RNA sequence: UAAGGUGAUAUGAACCGUUAUAACCGGCGAUUUCCGAAUGGGGAAACCCAGUGUGUUUCGACACACUAUCAUUAACUGAAUCCAUAGGUUAAUGAGGCGAACCGGGGGAACUGAAACAUCUAAGUACCCCGAGGAAAAGAAAUCAACCGAGAUUCCCCCAGUAGCGGCGAGCGAACGGGGAGCAGCCCAGAGCCUGAAUCAGUGUGUGUGUUAGUGGAAGCGUCUGGAAAGGCGCGCGAUACAGGGUGACAGCCCCGUACACAAAAAUGCACAUGCUGUGAGCUCGAUGAGUAGGGCGGGACACGUGGUAUCCUGUCUGAAUAUGGGGGGACCAUCCUCCAAGGCUAAAUACUCCUGACUGACCGAUAGUGAACCAGUACCGUGAGGGAAAGGCGAAAAGAAC
RNA sequence: AGGACCGAACCGACUAAUGUUGAAAAAUUAGCGGAUGACUUGUGGCUGGGGGUGAAAGGCCAAUCAAACCGGGAGAUAGCU
RNA sequence: CGAAGGUGUGCUGUGAGGCAUGCUGGAGGUAUCAGAAGUGCGAAUGCUGACAUAAGUAACGAUAAAGCGGGUGAAAAGCCCGCUCGCCGGAAGACCAAGGGUUCCUGUCCAACGUUAAUCGGGGCAGGGUGAGUCGACCCCUAAGGCGAGGCCGAAAGGCGUAGUCGAUGGGAAACAGGUUAAUAUUCCUGUACUUGGUGUUACUGCGAAGGGGGGACGGAGAAGGCUAUGUUGGCCGGGCG
RNA sequence: UACGGUGCUGAAGCAACAAAUGCCCUGCUUCCAGGAAAAGCCUCUAAGCAUCAGGUAACAUCAAAUCGUACCCCAAACCGA
């Protein structure tokens, strides 16, 4: 996914990051509670994380 | 740079089955493929109360060793071996025979 | 009757673990010795 | 506590225990798994906000994972920390 | 430790032989004493831990030598 | 590179992907908790507690950064004490600890052997300690030789168990000289004319070379036995490939491979070319390492145990000559020869293998071989240092025995 | 008042029996001594091997002591079995 | 179309051994002549593993002691419930530190573990369970002692030690009843409280230390007196009329 | 009331005596062997800051983190195989 977040910005980046940490949070409520068929999701979540902060310090100036 | 694909019509070499043709299904790890109605093992299935329960005695394909099949021509009618060539800017397999592109 | 080992972890953290090893040359040897032999538990500690 | 990033890293699950039902009926305390590393305060902010719930105060004891067998080999389950969250009244999830 | 700044003599192990050549380990000790050097080049004195020797080598290099060879050995005197 | 994939025990679940962002492999990158030299202070290792400075805040509190010691240099400052100096604060640079062997150095045993034992031996061994490097040390004659000459150091084979040393016991044990491996010579102790002309050092670039992923890679059927064929029989084919490993029993031709041929975006090594920056040759005339050589005393080292004992080192006390001069040639003298100490650098031939890759073995094949073929430096023992096991094999395929 | 008296806790260990492959690698049972002192006890700390400590028995220094334990020299040496 | 190995049989050689062969075994073996050796075991109080023997013997761990009924269960001397009995009671009760580390509670299982049986268990498996401003640690403070910038000493290692810094077994702020869970509670709930800080507002104001002083701050024995904890009776309340 | 217990109400709830090794007592008395330290705490000022900061008191408001807390603990859970 790396290759569109590269269009975006610092801001518009940071954002994402929230959006996705709080979907990472309800998943993992979900996932707890018996619900979420759908284990999948958490490694999917999870990694989209990981690439949005790699282009963060992609993009603090280094 | 595999010889044997996921679906692709074999014969079979060495084994009970040695002269029958079936296609492939799984290309396992460790060099083996399922073939669709070839090495047939009578299992003895135990019932589980929760998934998939009865009991029951299941003719499932077993894996046989790759080396132990070649693609079916079709052709000619017979067992060929494969080599790898490349076409306009692809990696193709071909027929050894004939040297025609499976 | 009163047997030798009298448990205290405090005694046995500071008469033999890794802070008393590494405090003296020869203890800092005492670990290069069980590091080298690949002992799991290198001192006495936890 | 304050950052939202944080927050969202704090809460892991809810406790489904039944002396956490009767902490939830009559005392009005979820029993929740949080973070080895969370502190009273970042267990109530990260409730207040995530939840969208008022909270009085927060509780918290770490539990001490339990050594298992498998076969032949020890094992140790991980410490995890336990954190009663009382409400002021009131719950939704 | 009994090591002279001017000329660095520390101590130096041998043996002890008796009549029967009987050998034991020994140790040979330099005539150390502190001295303070007057050091004219600076108007002030300067105590040195030195051989006997190593007055000898003061009185002749002259202690404004010697101390040049000292601070580029490092040897804080 | 790819049609298959989400490490293992280990199935299952929920999914990704199939002509190119699935996975896998390689290169450069990113993240890289806490402890540990551990370095902000402490501490019973993986924990406790700060300080400063910024930037944030709903004013509850947040996030990040820096803060060790020592050495060096610098700046500011700064006593007794006028100057100053010690001392103080800060900055910058560097070190710190780990690691198998090899190396060099500082210290240094005893058992034992002598058929007892002390000299002697074991042995400068084991052990402790310091330091370094890819090797280290050593090294360009104050050396040998014998009146002929050699031409720095190191390693190998001889010389030779010789000459000698030796309670002349036990034992220790050379060199000269020869054959070889590999050779490489330089600089300071100062001036001037000539001036950046040799030389490696870094530090850029070009072109080749290799490494770190990989691509292609020959040719076989029929029949018999059999659970199964690769085996038997028969008739064929390839071979710069019959190395090997696999496959339902023994396969050149089923598979992976092998010979052979090719290949790199990116990074990098060793070689070359070339460019910036620094180091200086070449000439000419000068200069030729002093508490040193040597000596006395005590010790050590030289094969050499003080012996008739040269030579080297020096703890102590002394102490020259200085090219018209000195050192050595195994007491010592004379003569003759030979070299020129007291200041330094220096490749290769040599040593070793924690680790990596390939290959091999009249090496082992589960009481063997590593202690450990297996989740072993584990379990277990022990306060601790430390000690330290046992334990491999269904089957071709789980077809692992429905009922 | 008391290194005073009798006596429990507490500290010790004179006798006897038991047990001696024990319940226990030194105990049990009955009795016995001290029991405000040179007492006793907890926690922590210091002393290290020809060294310690010893109201002194060569006693004790992790069930090990006329020189601890572990590792190494080390396959010591063994005219002996 | 059955290798090695194993097990019998037959034949044979002066002997070590050899040949054949059945059965098992299910994949390797190897003539001949040479070559090399971890080359031949009954002993070494040999080493390791395995298996005997004594022997179904001793013993089943305090001579505090059991008995019955019912229950559950394949099965009950041992578990559950119950009724009696007996034992401890300055303990064989209760709460802790230390040390241990989940042994706690519930459900489930009984192979091994339990010196017997086991339905039971500190046993196996699974789940649950520990809640703090006031308890305690951390923290402030220091003792012995330890480390120890510089420093002094020392062949090296390193030793001693100043400033400092650690170091409790000591000093230093504050919470009580009651109620509650299968298992936590001065931690949860109820009620009633206390302490220390920070920040603000108000009124007033001499406040400020690495320093000075006080305090903290301390022995043994002994004695009387006053109190409480606690108990005994009486009264009161409730039940009882054997 | 699922036999394991639950929800409402609720009597009297007094006195006297006795009495600690505990409290007053970190006291008193006496003795010789003559009995920690440091901080918190209170207080005084120095340099120094003053119609500021800081101090006392009242009042409000906020905070008081972190770790331990199960269970055995004269014992079948520690030391003793
Ligand atoms: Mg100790
Ligand atoms: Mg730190
Ligand atoms: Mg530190
Ligand atoms: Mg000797
Ligand atoms: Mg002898
Ligand atoms: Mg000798
Ligand atoms: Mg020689
Ligand atoms: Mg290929
Ligand atoms: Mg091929
Ligand atoms: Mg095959
Ligand atoms: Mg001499
Ligand atoms: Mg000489
Ligand atoms: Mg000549
Ligand atoms: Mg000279
Ligand atoms: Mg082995
Ligand atoms: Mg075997
Ligand atoms: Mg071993
Ligand atoms: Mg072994
Ligand atoms: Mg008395
Ligand atoms: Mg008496
Ligand atoms: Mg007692
Ligand atoms: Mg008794
Ligand atoms: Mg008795
Ligand atoms: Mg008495
Ligand atoms: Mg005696
Ligand atoms: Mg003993
Ligand atoms: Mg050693
Ligand atoms: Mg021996
Ligand atoms: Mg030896
Ligand atoms: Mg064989
Ligand atoms: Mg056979
Ligand atoms: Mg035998
Ligand atoms: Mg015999
Ligand atoms: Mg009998
Ligand atoms: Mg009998
Ligand atoms: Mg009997
Ligand atoms: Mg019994
Ligand atoms: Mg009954
Ligand atoms: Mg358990
Ligand atoms: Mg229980
Ligand atoms: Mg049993
Ligand atoms: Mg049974
Ligand atoms: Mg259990
Ligand atoms: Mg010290
Ligand atoms: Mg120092
Ligand atoms: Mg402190
Ligand atoms: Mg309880
Ligand atoms: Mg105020
Ligand atoms: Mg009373
Ligand atoms: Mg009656
Ligand atoms: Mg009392
Ligand atoms: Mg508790
Ligand atoms: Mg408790
Ligand atoms: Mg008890």
């Amino acid at each position: 996914k790396a290759k569109e977040l590269r269009e975006k910005s610092v801001e518009e980046l940071n954002t994402e990051l929230l959006n996705l940490l709080r979907e990472q949070f309800n998943l993992r409520m979900q996932a707890a509670s018996g619900q979420l068929q759908q284990s999948h999701l958490l490694k999917q979540v999870r990694r989209d994380v990981a690439r949005v902060k790699t282009l963060l310090n992609e993009k603090a100036g280094a | 740079a595999a010889k044997i694909r996921r679906d692709d019509e074999v014969i079979v070499l060495t084994g009970k089955d040695k002269g029958k043709r079936g296609k492939v299904k799984n290309v396992l790890s460790s060099g083996k493929v399922i073939v669709e109605g070839i090495n047939l093992v009578k299992k003895h299935q135990k019932p589980v109360p929760a998934l998939n329960q009865p009991g029951g005695i299941v003719e499932k394909e077993a894996a046989i060793q790759v080396s132990n099949v070649a693609i079916f021509n079709a052709a000619t009618g017979k067992a060929d071996r494969v080599g790898f060539r490349f076409e306009d800017g692809k990696k193709v397999r071909f027929f050894k025979s004939n040297s025609e592109t499976i | 009757m009163k047997r030798t080992f009298q448990p205290s972890v405090l005694k046995r953290n500071r008469s033999h673990g890794f802070r008393a090893r590494m405090a003296t040359k020869n203890g800092r040897q005492v670990l290069a010795r069980r590091r080298a032999k690949g002992r799991a538990r290198l001192t006495v500690s936890k | 506590m304050i950052r939202e990033e944080r927050l969202l890293k704090v809460l892991r699950a809810p406790h489904v225990s039944e002396k956490a039902s009767t902490a939830m009926e009559k005392s009005n305390t979820i029993v929740l798994k949080v973070a080895k590393d969370a502190t009273k305060a970042e267990i109530k902010a990260a409730v207040q906000k995530l939840f969208e719930v008022e909270v009085e105060v927060v509780n918290t004891l770490v539990v001490k994972g339990k050594v298992k067998r498998h076969g032949q080999r020890i094992g140790r389950r991980s410490d995890w920390k336990k954190a009663y969250v009382t409400l002021k009244e009131g719950q939704n999830l | 430790s009994r090591v002279c700044q001017v000329t660095g003599k520390r101590p130096v192990t041998g043996n002890n032989r008796s009549h029967a050549l009987n050998a034991t380990k020994r140790r040979f000790l330099p005539n150390l004493h502190s001295h303070r050097f007057w050091v004219e080049s600076e108007k002030r004195f300067v105590t040195l831990r030195v051989s006997a020797k190593g007055m000898r080598v003061i009185d002749k290099k002259g202690i404004d030598t010697v101390l040049a060879e000292l601070r580029a050995r490092g040897e804080k005197y």
